[PDB]
């Protein structure tokens, strides 16, 4: 017995996307989905046991079973949609069979980019240098540092709720004297335009 | 509720012939709900070694049971089915009729 | 094959006799019990030597879990029926829920409940609802028919997995259950005219007495189909003698694809 | 109208420690479950309970035992750990085993890990970071970065106060922590969070800023040897003000 749904995608804010599940068991009463917040419980989506497709605000779910299949259809996707999306299916002694998850990214929609490395300020607390790659588009990737005592994080993306404000960012971070902001992101492709203040 | 009173048939597994072992069954149906007593006579006393089937369901909700026992017939022994029920005021008697 | 059959039936009674289950579940395949459950027991056992040679330990294991809840559930419904009926005593409570493959290929599905014996509650899966026979079945009805997956549930289990089982079973069984034992049919005189077979199976069979070649089944009187005991079956059939005028009298016995006639000369 | 209730949130074992993960539901449901979640698989079933009183074996039982204590509580007990017991727990119940189309709902979670020896346990390094005075002037923004670094295990919760109350508009903080040396499997961990004001806000000297770290580490009973300090749970924060 075996449930398959892919490892991660990648969407667009706005867009739609298809998450699949395909299964092989011994009998089946239904499939289920479940959205599961990072760090959170899963949380019940749907139920389908025959053949379709059921509607649910702006998620549907769909059935096949002479072809062991199910999608989940999300529609005009939201940030808050970055979730695992679980599959399961119940067999023919009504046990869960469990699929791995399928880890959901949404790239906000930049629409005033302005990429920029900018220094922060020294803590009189910390022997650290901290750079902050910000307010790039959303097909800027984050590489992970080439130099061992060199730490970035991925980007991660901000909610100004106030102003209807979205940005990505990522920082660099090291002790290095070697260490400047001018050099902290040279293993990532990063805009050509991206704007670096005089030290 | 309405409570249904015991179908009660008393018959030999095989044609009966004298001298030749053979099975008495008593088989009570369609009786509701499902609390039955049931015993064999032989020559109006209670045999002792009887077996029955497991309380069994019928479709239309009421119930039934086989009760059994082996013996040989002959011209002089009388055999018969005693039953009891919430629906019968006395147990109800019917002969072996052969 | 011929026409076969896979139900599960439970019981439940609300005030039971002193060592008497409140819950047995018993599940049939055509007339053969292969399963059963009770509530003094608290597991799920075999009833058939075919059921207990081919299913393993595991599976006893599950459903005895499933059916201990299933117990427990039963017992919160008929506690809120026999309150909202605002009846005294002991009551029961019983379900059927099953399938028939039938010969042609084609296939039923089945699930009722009954309260005291009478319908209650009966499941139709091509409309997706509860037929309610008074006030307190409605009410239940009312919520069953809220729950728009379980009917959907129910539905799938009734034509799919209901069927994939059987054919599973009767296959377990097929040394019992697909056999043939043909009749041994007599005629004697009791005035009327016995026709008695035994040592048939399946129990399916059909007996009548023709009269000059007509059946006037108003005049027949229909025993019914009997367990001997030994895994085989009897039944018969008798009609009455006019003693005013002959006629030619003969036995029709209909089993397994084959018929008999006895003429009684 | 609680829900599923399961404690504790975080936990750390020594290999051998007994432990005892507790799930209560209000929602008068009959059947509970114990499920562990660990990277790349679907969930396991470790150990089950149909209704109140009868209990049955999962996919994983080996390790574990349950006790389903009344209708309402469904307790899973690790008697010996052992680090391939690392994971988060999750209780979860449904209304009865015999709804088909019955949901699960799921408590929060308990993230067990299990180590041969707490010498590897450390608690953050927090600091703060004031934003670039050439990013409120190119962008009329004021972002900044907290960094909590060098603790083990992933055991954290950071959170941002602005004037002693709980922010959540404005911050992003990594989903997973970085591994300072990604090449060892106890390597300690770092994580960083951003929170992003007006470059008004961030310019009125008597606002406050402050990131927090709860860590969940040791406690009284856990044996400690080592010549650092006992890396008990605690919370370690760093503060700025605004800058006129
Ligand atoms: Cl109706």
């Amino acid at each position: 017995q075996n449930i398959d749904q892919p490892t991660e995608m990648t969407a667009t804010e706005g867009a739609i996307v298809q998450i699949n599940c395909t299964y092989q068991t011994s009998g089946f009463n239904g499939l289920f989905w479940y959205q599961q917040h990072a760090g959170e419980a899963p949380t019940f989506l749907s139920y389908n046991v025959l053949d379709g497709l059921e509607e649910k605000g702006r998620f549907s779910s769909f059935l096949s079973r002479s072809k062991g299949y199910s999608y989940l259809l999300l529609k005009e996707l939201q940030m808050k949609d970055s979730a695992s999306y679980l599959c399961a299916v119940k067999d023919s002694n009504y046990q869960l069979i469990w699929g791995a998850g399928t880890k959901l990214i949404i790239k906000p929609d930049i629409q005033n980019p302005d990429p920029a490395v900018y220094q922060l300020r020294d803590s009189k607390s910390s022997d650290k240098s901290v750079c902050l790659f910000t307010d790039f588009d959303s097909q800027t990737n984050v590489s992970q540092s080439k130099d061992s005592d060199v730490y970035i994080t991925d980007k991660c993306v901000l909610d100004m709720r106030s102003m209807d404000f979205k940005s990505n960012s990522a920082v660099a971070w090291s002790n290095k004297s070697d260490f400047a902001c001018a050099n902290a992101f040279n293993n990532s492709i990063i805009p050509e335009d991206t704007f670096f203040p005089s030290p | 509720m309405i409570q249904r009173t015991p179908k009660i048939q008393v018959y030999s597994r095989h044609p009966a012939e004298n001298g030749k072992s053979n099975f008495l069954n008593c088989y009570v149906s369609g009786f509701h709900p499902s609390d039955i007593e049931v015993d064999l006579l032989k020559n109006g006393e209670r045999i002792e070694k009887v077996e029955h089937s497991d309380l069994s369901f019928s479709k239309d909700w009421s119930f039934y049971l086989l009760y059994y026992t082996e013996f040989t017939p002959t011209e002089k022994d009388e055999y018969a089915c005693r039953v009891n029920h919430v629906t019968l005021s006395q147990p109800k008697i019917v002969k072996w009729d052969r | 094959m011929r026409t076969h059959s896979l139900r599960y039936f439970h019981l439940g009674v609300s005030d039971p006799i002193h060592g008497v289950p409140e819950f047995i579940s018993v599940g049939y395949v055509d007339s053969h019990p292969i399963t059963t459950y009770d509530s003094v027991t608290r597991q799920k056992e075999p009833r058939a030597p075919w059921m207990a040679e081919n299913l393993a330990p595991d599976h006893w294991e599950r459903y005895t879990q499933l059916l201990r809840g299933w117990q427990q559930m039963f017992k919160v419904e008929l506690k809120r029926l026999q309150r909202h009926y605002n009846h005294s005593g002991s009551h029961t409570y019983q379900r059927m829920i099953g399938c028939e493959l039938l010969e042609d290929g084609s296939t039923t599905g089945f699930l009722q409940y009954a309260y005291d014996g009478q319908d209650f509650l009966i499941f139709n899966k091509d409309t997706l609802s509860w037929l309610a026979v008074d006030n307190v079945a409605h009410t239940i009805k009312q919520a069953w028919e809220a729950n728009q997956h379980e009917l959907l549930y129910q539905k799938n289990w009734l034509e799919e997995e209901c069927i994939a089982w059987l054919k599973r079973f009767l296959e377990y069984g097929k040394d019992t259950l697909q056999r043939t034992e043909p009749p041994l049919v007599r005629v004697n005189r009791k005035t009327a005219l016995f026709c008695k077979a035994h040592g048939f199976y399946p129990p399916e069979i059909y007996m009548t007495w023709m009269k000059n070649g007509e059946e006037i089944v108003q005049e027949i009187d229909y025993g019914d189909i009997l367990p001997s005991g030994d895994g085989t079956y009897q039944a018969w059939a008798s009609i009455e003698l006019d003693p005013q005028s002959s006629n030619l009298y003969s036995c029709h016995v209909e089993h397994s694809g084959v018929h008999m006639v006895l003429q009684v000369p | 109208n609680a829900g599923v209730t399961q404690t504790p949130k975080f936990q750390v074992l020594k290999t051998g420690q007994s432990m005892t993960l507790q799930c209560a539901q209000d929602m008068n449901h009959n059947s509970m479950y114990w499920y562990r979640q660990d990277p790349g698989m679907g969930l396991r079933l470790i150990y089950y309970s149909a209704s109140e009183g009868t209990t049955d074996k999962g996919e994983v039982p080996n390790g574990y035992n349950v006790s389903r204590l009344n209708k309402r509580e469904f307790s899973l007990r690790l008697e010996s750990a052992a680090p391939s017991q690392t994971s988060v727990y999750f209780c979860a119940s449904s209304v009865w085993t015999g709804e088909g189309s019955g949901e699960l709902f799921f408590g929060e979670g308990s993230r067990l890990t299990v180590l041969e020896d707490l010498k590897n346990v450390f608690p953050p390094e927090v600091a703060v970071f004031e934003p670039s005075e050439a990013e409120i002037s190119h962008t009329q923004k004021a972002t900044l970065v907290c960094l909590a670094t060098g603790f083990y295990p992933d055991h954290v919760e950071l959170s941002w106060w602005v004037n002693g109350k709980e922010v959540h508009s404005g911050v992003c903080t990594d989903p997973q922590p970085l591994k300072e040396q990604p090449a060892l499997n106890d390597s300690r961990y770092a994580l960083s969070s951003r929170l992003r004001v007006s470059a008004t806000f961030w310019q009125n000297p008597r606002n406050h800023f402050r990131c927090q770290v709860q860590f969940y580490g040791l406690s009284e009973n856990d044996e400690w040897t080592q010549d650092r300090a006992k890396p008990v749970t605690q919370i370690v924060s760093a503060e700025a003000w605004g800058r006129a």
